[PDB]
């Protein structure tokens, strides 16, 4: 094997952030995600098979 | 470590000729490896050394 990483050349490498950004459903999105559950419980969520 | 430069004509850097360094050690002693470094760190550079 042979590795090296950033650590070695740090200090020269800018900050690095990991942002989250959360966004909420939309309306026909909600009433859709239901519809699938729903129908996918008809089909018994196809879990285990 | 004793590279030979000539037609290197780009410039690399320390950690880089490093690589050549620990590259010297598979074809001379005609061992197979895998050299894996961080994205970013220009392997690329190391194997058209
Ligand atoms: N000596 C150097 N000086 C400046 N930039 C370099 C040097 N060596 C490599 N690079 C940069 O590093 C990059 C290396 O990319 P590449 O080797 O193709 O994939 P990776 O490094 O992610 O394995 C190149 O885009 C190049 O611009
Ligand atoms: F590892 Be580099 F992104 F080719």
């Amino acid at each position: 094997l042979l590795r090296r990483l950033k650590a070695d050349v740090e200090k020269q490498m800018p900050a690095k952030y990991e942002h989250i950004v959360y966004c909420k459903l939309s309306k026909r999105q909600r009433f859709l995600y239901d519809d699938f559950m729903s129908r996918a419980q008809t089909k018994a969520t196809l879990a285990s098979g | 470590d004793v590279p030979v430069p000539s037609l290197l004509r780009g410039n690399l850097r320390t950690y880089q000729k490093q690589g050549l360094n620990w590259l010297a050690s598979l074809y001379n002693n005609h061992t197979n490896g895998i050299l894996a470094d961080e994205m970013g760190l220009g392997k690329t550079i190391q194997t058209i050394s």
